[PDB]
């Protein structure tokens, strides 16, 4: 059969749900598919956080009045942000705060564009810009004006000359447009990234790349080793290669999640292959002698179990520390000694006790050597002398014509004798790798992986030292049939070594190892009994899944073919990580920052409010398994730069404030009749329109207003007293505020009579229940600007009323939303500055030319 | 390492290879003791494995299939080539196979 | 035929000196394919003693020790290819251009 990534992946990961569903159970599912979530998380590598767009969107507009001297102009971004999210409402904190990181994802969003070929014109010998590229719209103000008027918007309009520019010694255009405030300065921030980025740290990147790929020994495409230097195309750089590995690391209980996703990630794909057969000839001529153990191995075809137990056998092999095996309790199925001998031997040879790691524990170990004791204490051809030890512990006797003992073969943690770490040297630490937390080098047999290997040659006359040992062990023993079989097996034993060793050492090097620290710390933890960080794994095996293992082998066909996409991966991860981080943080500090005018919340609400909009592909990765510990993972100012960490920073800052989110606690209460239009004397409705609004140009005087609070107006609503004071302050011509908690807003427009909802509203719900009654704060106020046309004036009923009508609500927004100018200053509001790109220049990136 | 060699060739040798312990998937028309003998993986000759061949064989031979996959093997940029030159392709193929 | 490619290629063509027909990844891939010949480590048995930093190249093979880190490219000299400390460019009696 054949093993791969993702099936060996889907394997131990079952592996490992089952033993810890079978912990669980104790005190009083099915495996995801890892392929759809790691074809997510590289389809959201691939998406793009930009956006190339020919023109700017428009930003503002115009009106014409009746009046021909005068025009209405007005920004469409409150306009069209305003409706953006959903009701506030006091009692919901969830969905405020989820409103709230809504708005200004959206803000982030709208401004991030990048110019590439603009229309231009030719005039007088220069270059000027089309009516579309500037964000003006002006369409109705043209067929309503006079000829002077309209030669002074043509020459304004003509005036935009372009200028020529350079960003990073390439040329650029450079004209004026207009824009709102905020969208301009998240556009002048991702401009000012992409200047900055071009200096330092994009050719650190690509170095580092490229030493990567040369550790790993494969050879990148020439574009994204190349194409850096290329004048004709600009770089941005959104995900940075040298990645900080700290930061994937922090995460709390993500231990199985690592491993399996360096294992779905690094491990390439391979066959089994059987020994010679001409050692199976040499099994043939010893079968004339049946005293040997190996005789009656029944070399028949192995079921299912047993071939998982060869392939988690082989993954334990694979990591050092991750895996610890220990064997499986069969009391029902009935065994023979001489597999359970040669299982003991087999598990002697291909395992490791400890020195410097371990994957076994001392369980294991102790059924070994009794094991062992009892194959050369109980069966013989021929008796041999022995003399015996003082001491009753197995492994202590002297055996054969010589003076050899055993004493030294006991297994032991301290020194790790007896098995293959016997004196020699596993860890080494050379030269700094790629990665700066994962410098070590292991080797089980004690040979480089620098060296290449040929498996028709290698294996043949280089001993190590346990080998060499048991060999003259067991040839003191006598057993002569045993030692030649295993000087068969010796060239195929160091050809598997030689093979785990270099795919060990070579292709899972990755962010997902665990550093040296806890690496380094894993064998003291095992030693004390004592646990302090993450526990390791344990396994089961049955006894001849050693002997199947040992006879087979595993041989890489060919490597994975994600292999190197990995990276991009880790950064995009590491960067949304950094991203939840510093929303957080600014979550955190805003509800800080305004206590009084804001409702405290818990941090599960605007933690669960801020996981709500967040990739899935992330949330896949993350939840592959409390409160208070992910408060101390934030507080760690570990971080991961990126362009969409900058994007939410500036975003944030620019909505600190309140005012330009259209969130306000700015609403009045005052009587006054609606103003009403002139029916009669049609030739002055003609000259002279109808116009009306809501806003004030200033606050009301301080002494002739009243503070009412949510606490206060509850107290009266449950006494009944509510609509009398109302009244009260109403019929002293005073005025009155509904301060406290934020409110949503809302503008509209009518060219005829609005309905009566909207005229006769009011900032407040009143209900009664039968403690008289309850009142809730607005679901939302709105800011209505009347422009009556004249021409309905021929049909009446659509711009008259039947009574002189009170209006009550209004609203106090510092910010020019609406203004009114003459002609002269309808394009006096050119003061941006706006840079541009040839459409015969390439925008590409790292992931575009990985084809991704 | 993968080949690919004429249908008739490799129908003709199955036991030779199948005592080198090489793998067939055949579509038909009508010294000490080392680790392992040869390194070949797979002889065969089919549309769907010249993907992952990394070198071909050519002889004469008549089939309705070699056209297509030599053809498809000639398209790749970086593949060993081998031909036959008079003589038996018993004692060539054996020893290229060998030596490979 | 990777490694016999970049034997090869490390001989046939030329850097640094005074002109150079090579980009700094074929150089890089050149010294990469050298190294992984000369680890090939089919047949014999030879010492290799290995140098401080990671460096290609950088080690000493054979019973002298020979020092093969400077078949290293680089472009200031050129000392891994044809250019290496020979006279390359000279002039001689005026051309008609």
């Amino acid at each position: 059969s054949s093993d791969s990534g993702p099936l060996l992946s889907v394997f131990a990961l079952q592996e490992i749900m089952q033993k810890v569903r079978q912990v669980q159970a104790d005190y009083m599912f099915t495996v995801p598919d890892v392929q759809k979530i790691l074809d997510d998380i590289k389809a959201l590598a691939a998406e793009q956080v930009y956006k190339i767009v020919k023109v700017p969107s428009i930003s503002f507009r115009h009106i014409v009045m009746q009046s021909r001297d005068r025009v209405l102009r007005v920004d469409t971004y409150y306009e069209e942000m305003s409706q953006v999210g959903d009701v506030i409402t006091e009692d919901e904190p969830e969905k405020f705060y989820s409103t709230i990181i809504k708005k200004v994802r959206f803000i982030r969003g709208k401004g991030s564009f990048i110019l590439h070929d603009i229309p231009t014109r030719d005039h007088r010998g220069m270059e000027v810009a089309e009516p579309e590229v500037l964000g003006v719209e002006f369409k109705n103000v043209l067929p309503v004006l006079t000829a002077e008027h309209r030669a002074m918007i043509q020459n304004a309009l003509d005036g935009s000359i372009i200028e020529n520019g350079n960003v990073a010694t390439r040329d650029v255009d450079v004209f004026i447009g207009a824009c709102s405030e905020p969208v301009y300065r998240i556009y002048n921030r991702l401009q000012g990234y992409i200047e900055a980025v071009q200096l330092q740290e994009l050719r650190n990147s690509i170095g580092w790349l490229e030493r990567l790929g040369h550790r790993k020994r494969i050879t990148y495409s020439q574009e994204v080793l190349t194409d850096f230097r290329r004048q004709d195309t600009i770089w941005v750089l959104a995900l940075q290669l040298p990645v900080n590995p700290q930061v994937v690391w922090d995460v709390p209980r993500s231990s199985i999640a690592n491993l399996i996703m360096n294992i779905a990630t690094c491990l390439p794909t391979g066959e089994y292959i059987a020994p010679n057969p001409r050692i199976s000839s040499i099994t043939l001529t010893q079968r004339i002698t049946t005293t040997g153990p190996f005789a009656i191995l029944t070399g028949s075809t192995p079921t299912a179990q047993q071939l998982n137990d060869v392939r988690k056998i082989y993954l334990a092999l694979m990591f050092p520390g991750q895996i610890i095996l220990d064997l499986k309790i069969d009391p029902g199925e009935r065994m023979d000694p001489a597999v359970r001998m040669v299982a003991g031997v087999v598990g002697h040879l291909l395992f490791t006790a400890g020195g410097r790691f371990t994957n076994l524990t001392q369980n294991m170990a102790r059924q070994l050597d009794i094991a062992l004791n009892d194959y050369l204490l109980y069966m013989y051809n021929t008796r041999v002398q022995v003399n015996y030890g003082p001491t009753g512990e197995p492994l202590d006797f002297q055996i054969g014509r010589n003076q050899y003992d055993c004493n030294v073969f006991r297994a032991d943690f301290a020194t790790g004798t007896g098995y293959n770490g016997w004196a020699t040297i596993d860890v080494e630490y050379r030269e700094p790798a790629p990665y700066v937390h994962a410098q070590r080098y292991i080797r089980y047999c004690g040979i480089d992986s620098r060296e290449l290997i040929n498996p028709t040659t290698y294996g043949i006359g280089m001993t190590y030292h346990c080998y060499n040992e048991m060999l003259r062990m067991l040839v003191a023993a006598g057993k002569d049939s045993e030692a030649a079989y295993f000087r068969s097996m010796l060239p195929f034993h160091m050809v598997r070594f030689a093979r785990i060793n270099q795919i060990i050492n070579e292709d899972l090097h990755s962010v997902f190892s665990l550093p040296d620290d806890m690496f380094n710390a894993l064998l003291p933890d095992l030693i004390a009994g004592a646990h302090q960080n993450a526990d390791p794994v344990v396994l089961d095996v049955s006894w001849i899944s050693l002997w199947f293992a040992f006879n087979r082998s595993f041989e890489p066909t060919h490597r994975n073919e994600m292999l190197e996409v990995a990276p991009l991966i880790e950064s995009v991860y590491a960067s949304e990580l950094s991203v939840m981080k510093v929303d957080m943080r600014h979550l955190s500090l805003m509800q800080r920052r305004f206590p009084d005018v804001l409702i405290q919340a818990r941090p599960s609400h605007f933690w669960k409010a801020v996981l709500n909009d967040s990739p899935e592909a992330v949330k896949a990765v993350m939840n592959l398994s409390n409160i208070r510990d992910m408060m101390r993972w934030v507080m760690l100012p570990s971080l991961q730069p990126s362009l969409k960490l900058a994007l939410e920073e500036e975003a944030w800052a620019a909505a600190n404030d309140f005012e330009d989110l259209m969130l306000t606690d700015q609403v009045y209460m005052h009587r006054d009749m609606l103003p009403e239009p002139r029916l009669d004397d049609i030739e002055r409705f003609r000259q002279e329109g109808f116009y009306y609004t809501n806003m004030l140009e200033a606050p009301p005087e301080i002494d002739r207003v009243v503070q009412y609070t949510y606490e206060i107006a509850r107290l009266q609503a449950n006494m009944g007293q509510f609509r009398a004071a109302l009244r009260r302050i109403m019929d002293d011509d005073d005025w009155v505020r509904f301060g406290g908690v934020l409110r949503t807003v809302r503008v509209k427009f009518y060219d005829a009579r609005p309905p009566d909802d909207v005229l006769q509203g009011l900032p407040f719900s009143y209900d009664t229940n039968e403690a008289y009654a309850t009142i809730k704060y607005a679901t939302e106020t709105t800011i209505f600007y009347l422009i009556y046309n004249v021409e309905f004036s021929n049909t009446p009923d659509s711009l008259v009323l039947i009574n002189p009508t009170y209006t009550m609500t209004k609203v106090f927004i510092n910010k020019r939303i609406v203004e009114r100018v003459r002609v002269g200053q309808i394009l006096a509001v050119l003061n941006r500055r706006f840079v541009a790109y040839k459409g015969k220049m390439r925008i590409m990136d790292i992931t575009q030319s990985l084809k991704m | 390492a993968m080949l690919l060699a004429p249908g008739d060739v490799i129908k003709r040798s199955s036991e030779e290879l199948k005592q080198r312990q090489i793998q067939i998937n055949l579509i038909d028309w009508t010294a000490p003791i080392g680790a392992r003998e040869s390194a070949v993986m797979l002889v065969s000759n089919s549309i769907k494995d010249v993907v992952r061949a990394t070198a071909y064989f050519t002889a004469p031979t008549g089939d309705p299939h070699w056209k297509e996959v030599a053809r498809e093997a000639s398209k790749k940029k970086n593949i060993l080539a081998y031909t036959s030159t008079g003589g038996d392709v018993k004692t060539e193929f054996l020893h290229l196979i060998d030596h490979l």
